[PDB]
């Protein structure tokens, strides 16, 4: 199957250079083109930048022409944006992408989305802290249990459960302190509590930080 | 520099109504647009390319229609997993240039809140810090007043609210409110409230723990 | 005549 894998985001000082790549497999880029496409919080799409599978037909963004570069190495299958003199309005997930058309029908490929946050502000990872089931979270046969995500930086974490039930992941709020907080729900039965573990697990790529979490019911 | 408009730039209905969101090229595109669907948190996905045509496994309630400057995408009858931020695409060129998005809502009836309370950890009381959550679970509409009540002490400028995205089976929301306290303050005092009300709830409702 | 199609 296409897959595009983006690398290289986290939090950069303003005025760096910055350069994002995107590892390709399952085609040789020998056809078409590829494209960066970037959307900044809770904004909409907006595409960055193409090249074609022989290097030609670079083109930009009016908005970041002056200062992007796109460029491909295809003996990695790799494609490359390079980002120079950083501002605030280069806050954005960053996606790989290819689309083209042809007889057997439309394709269209996405990587995952690689976030860059411009700032000053150092990298923190999170706290996690248990959000224990009781009779004050219960309703039905049903208890709601969940992990804390306290004080990060820069976004994003993600969180998963009993390594990947009505999950409910809360938008990552800034605090007053300049650092996110973030909760992860469940709901989960009853007669379960007290006899299955459930563990929240919590990645904060820009830290580097792993964490497991045992969330245990209280009385 | 093609520019794509889509309007309205929000569309709030109810599950059942045929809606329609239409885009604007400022030069002839043919009908090399494309239309692209987008939940939080996730990639863009291809619903519908050459004006009209639709990509296998999207459902036949949704169509295009339009060539050179005016095109249109309908919903002809809007399902809750609809909901969802939809944009325009122009692919004329090497290039591409995306309409500024149409955000998809649900309106529904009223769903009242089920509401949640969780006590700090020790692992956080260990730091000093005394987190404590509210959750009201699956409500509609989205609009809810939460207040904390510390031995019956109405607090104000220590607590922080997050809401889910609409959820795609129900139309209804989340939302968690997290009262942050110093240690010393959370063992200063013995009841912890938080206090809902709700257009779905008749009179309101109040979750409360003793701290140990 | 489009470079994305055929």
């Amino acid at each position: 199957q296409v897959q595009l894998v983006e690398s290289g985001g986290g939090v950069v000082q303003p005025g760096r250079s910055l350069r994002l790549s995107c590892a390709a497999s399952g085609f040789t880029f020998s056809s078409y083109g590829m494209h960066w496409v970037r959307q900044a919080p809770g904004k909409g799409l907006e595409w960055v930048a193409v090249i074609w599978y022989d290097g030609s037909n670079r083109y930009y963004a009016d908005s970041v022409k002056g200062r992007f570069t796109i460029s491909r190495d295809n003996s990695k299958n790799t494609l490359f944006l390079q980002m120079n003199s950083l501002r605030a309005e280069d806050t954005a997930v960053y996606y790989c992408h290819r689309n083209y058309y042809d007889s057997s029908g439309p394709f269209d490929y996405w990587g995952q989305g690689t976030l860059v946050t411009v700032s000053s502000a150092s990298t923190k990872g999170p706290s996690v802290f248990p959000l224990a089931p009781s009779s004050k979270s219960t309703s039905g046969g049903t208890a709601a249990l969940g992990c804390l995500v306290k004080d990060y930086f820069p976004e994003p974490v993600t969180v998963s459960w009993n390594s990947g039930s009505g999950v409910h992941t809360f938008p990552a709020v800034l605090q007053s302190s300049g650092l996110y907080s973030l909760s992860s729900v469940v709901t989960v039965p009853s007669s379960s509590l007290g006899t299955q573990t459930y563990i929240c697990n919590v990645n904060h790529k820009p830290s580097n930080t792993k964490v497991d979490k045992k969330v245990e019911p209280k009385s | 520099d093609i520019q794509m408009t889509q309007s309205p730039s929000t569309l709030s209905a109810s599950v059942g109504d045929r809606v329609t969101i239409t885009c604007r090229a400022s030069q002839f595109i043919s009908r090399w647009l494309a239309w692209y669907q987008q939940k939080p948190g996730k990639a863009p996905k291809l619903l519908i390319y050459k004006a009209s045509s639709l990509e296998s496994g999207v459902p036949s309630r949704f169509s295009g229609s339009g060539s050179e400057t005016h095109f249109t995408l309908t919903i002809s009858s809007l399902q809750p997993d609809d909901v969802a931020t939809y944009y325009c695409q122009e692919y004329t060129s090497y290039g591409r240039t995306f309409g500024q998005g149409t955000k998809v809502e649900i309106k529904r009836t009223v769903a009242a809140p089920s509401v949640f309370i969780f006590p700090p950890s020790d692992e956080q009381l260990k730091s000093g810090t005394a987190s404590v959550v509210c959750l009201l679970n699956n409500f509609y509409p989205r609009e809810a007043k939460v207040q904390w009540k510390v031995d019956n002490a109405l607090q104000s400028g220590n607590s922080q609210e997050s809401v889910t995205e609409q959820d795609s089976k129900d139309s209804t929301y989340s939302l968690s409110s997290t009262l942050t306290l110093s240690k010393a303050d959370y063992e200063k005092h013995k009841v912890y409230a938080c206090e809902v009300t709700h257009q779905g709830l008749s009179s309101p409702v109040t979750k409360s723990f003793n701290r140990g | 005549a489009n470079p994305n199609v055929d």
